[PDB]
RNA sequence: AAGACCAGGCU
């Protein structure tokens, strides 16, 4: 049934447990913003990391 | 613009710091560039 | 500080 209506979906879905893993990537530890940061000593350009 | 004896060397240039800057480590010494290590071994041996 | 090696991810 619709969550949103509570009508029927027309369709029959195909349900059932299984057996899901949560991985070691997250986007808490992948998300970065830069705007004058730190400068390289010898380029005098942007850090790496 | 170049001569053929121009393509020996006679006169060796040194580059400036921001070359070959010096490596800082916790202000008690600095490490030195390969550029700098070689002129100093240059140095040593053009002195002898 | 910087350099090195290694491991993993997205095509």
């Amino acid at each position: 049934y619709n969550g949103f209506t509570g009508r029927k979906i027309t369709s029959q879905i195909f349900i059932g447990p299984t057996y899901y893993q949560r991985l070691k990537h997250m986007v808490d530890d992948k998300i970065h913003s830069r705007a004058r940061g730190p400068i390289q000593i010898l380029n005098r350009q942007p850090m790496e990391g | 613009y170049a001569r053929p004896e121009w393509m020996i060397v006679t006169v060796l240039p040194v580059p400036p710091l921001s070359v070959r800057p010096a490596v800082v480590m916790q202000g008690s010494a600095r490490n030195q560039d390969d550029l700098t290590h070689k002129l100093a071994d240059i140095v040593k041996i053009n002195n002898q």
